[PDB]
């Protein structure tokens, strides 16, 4: 892909103070509420059973950061997420077995998160740039199944 | 699929709550669609200023959130309630149905966006299965 | 969308056609499903073998197009027939339902592949129509 | 994309043997039929009225023969298929408005039509190297809607 400095800009900016302790767990949370089938893979992390035991569980929120954080380097790493993500996506393959169309969902949820968090600044142009960050990385994260 | 009880009474009551704001729902879920999603823009060629805000964007996001309007009164049959949308999205426009899914998910965007505290992951998985159900009900006459 | 009467016979008659080889069929749409979109293998990583032809894939093909059957016999209403298979894809595998549309295009391949004469346009279209009412009818007990 | 030796010498295979004038008619046919809305680029192409009518529809097969032909620039350099198709993503976006998800159904009609032709010759590694094919091409062929 070919970045412009306006779309490399727009992401550094909605990385630079990111309360991912925020943002991440609310992301997670969404996206298994929305689409619960993506609790295949957390039967290890508690009560899913509701919508309220999902936005209490600290396990899931925990690793709604660590999926937040798991962004930082593609933001650091614009030209090369291809080659940043490999392993990331060998992980999710062969160990985890997570099907990759839910980084697609997960990152429409992430999207509707930093919209309703960011209000008037998140921007047609924003949401443009956000969404071929997205796309980048969730095709990176692809990759590497087989 | 099917919308339950639940998801109706859900809609509804987010209905309520921001359809005073449905224009400026259409003409900004239009304009993203348009901007995020350029591959849609193949359908607005006649005209074209597609450009956020514009005359053009905000009667046609007006028109589209009519239809959702007419989808929440016509909620227990879509089918039937938006038939003659059908017929025109089918034969007129024809739109690909798979664009569907791309404006559903610019709606939603902007909801969280105008409506954040309202927003709910309640409120959403219930307005997401009620776009899939307006989308399915849209592709109906086609084939 | 809803299946017209002209679907539901044509779906019939050429269910009548390759019905007698649906074990061979489901196993290829399965093999193929795996090579062809390995973002599938995610829900058969309990399997040795997931190879064209497999002792495991040619066990899940047979079940598969036995579900197919099924949907075929209860044509009239996807909905309750596949609401048991609905439930399991749903709470017990949790199978994306965007992988439905995979398999059914697998399986339009592998009967285009298998019934070259019989598998025209028309036959196509009404089968591609049978087999998404198929997915949604799965999807139904989601969420 | 990385290519392997095996999947450069199916795709050159397939291209290399085909009847244009028997597949292309037919794949473009099917779509036409299976996807009706696809017809709408086709006001100029006379009666479309029934699956007969389009089957036996001598412009639209001349159009089935030149988008198939539309391929062979791709078969020739698999390894520059974004560049090679730029021009052609600018006509299908400018000039025809032709949205670019009817490129991927095209190509789901193509492997119904080829694999109904090759029969046990379309085997899983042909096919699997015709999708990887199908979908470098019409990522290319998508690439210049703005
Ligand atoms: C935005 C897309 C995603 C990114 C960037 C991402 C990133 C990460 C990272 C960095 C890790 C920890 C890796 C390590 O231990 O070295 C991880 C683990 C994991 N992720 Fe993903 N993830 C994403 C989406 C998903 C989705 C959608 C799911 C399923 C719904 C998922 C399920 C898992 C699971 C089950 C683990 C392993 C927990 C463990 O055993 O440590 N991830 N992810
Ligand atoms: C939530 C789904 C949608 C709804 C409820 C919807 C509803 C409507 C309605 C009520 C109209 C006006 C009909 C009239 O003149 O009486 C309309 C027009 C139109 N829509 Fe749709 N629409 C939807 C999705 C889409 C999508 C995704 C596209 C293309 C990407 C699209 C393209 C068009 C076009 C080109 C017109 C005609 C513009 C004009 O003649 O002024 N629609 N829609
Ligand atoms: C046409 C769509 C489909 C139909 C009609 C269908 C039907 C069936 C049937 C009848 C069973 C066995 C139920 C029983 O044991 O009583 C089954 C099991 C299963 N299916 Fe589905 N299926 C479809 C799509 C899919 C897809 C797309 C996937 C995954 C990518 C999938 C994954 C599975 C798995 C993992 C099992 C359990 C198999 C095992 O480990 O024994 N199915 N399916
Ligand atoms: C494999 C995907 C496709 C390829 C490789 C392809 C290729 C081509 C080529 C080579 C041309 C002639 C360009 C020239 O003369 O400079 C063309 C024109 C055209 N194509 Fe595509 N095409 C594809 C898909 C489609 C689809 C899916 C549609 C719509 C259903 C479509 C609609 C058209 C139209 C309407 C023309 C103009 C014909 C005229 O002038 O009357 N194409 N395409």
């Amino acid at each position: 892909v070919e970045w412009t400095q306006q779309e490399r800009s727009i992401i550094a900016g909605i990385f630079a103070n990111l309360n991912y302790e925020d943002i991440g767990p609310k992301a997670l949370a969404r996206c298994l509420i929305v689409y619960p089938w993506t609790q295949r893979y957390f039967g290890a992390y508690g009560d899913l059973s509701t919508p309220d035991a999902i936005k209490g569980n600290a396990k899931i929120a925990a690793h709604g950061v660590k999926v937040l954080h798991g962004l930082d380097r593609a933001v650091k790493n614009m030209d090369n997420i291809n080659e940043a993500y490999s392993e990331l996506s060998v992980l999710h393959s062969d160990k985890l077995h997570v099907d990759p169309d839910n980084f697609r969902i997960l990152g429409d949820c992430l999207t509707v998160v930093i919209a309703a968090n960011l209000g008037d600044a998140f921007t047609v142009e924003t949401q443009c740039a956000f969404q071929k960050f997205l796309a980048v990385v969730v095709f990176a994260l692809g990759r590497k199944y087989h | 699929t099917t919308l339950s009880d639940k998801d109706k009474s859900t809609v509804k009551a987010l209905w309520g709550k921001i359809s005073k704001s449905a224009d400026a729902i259409g003409a900004d879920a239009l304009g993203r669609m348009l901007a995020v999603y350029p591959q849609t823009k193949t359908y607005f060629s006649h005209w074209p200023d597609m450009s956020p805000g514009s005359g053009p964007v905000k009667a046609h996001g007006k028109k589209v959130m009519g239809g959702v309007a007419l989808a929440v009164s016509k909620i227990d049959d879509l089918t039937t309630g938006l038939g003659d949308l059908s017929e025109l999205h089918a034969f007129k426009m024809r739109v690909d149905p798979s664009n569907f899914k791309i404006l559903s998910h610019c709606i939603l965007v902007v909801v969280a966006k105008m409506f954040p505290k309202e927003f709910t992951p309640d409120a959403h998985v219930s307005l997401d299965k009620f776009l899939a159900s307006v989308a399915l009900a849209l592709a109906e006459r086609y084939r």
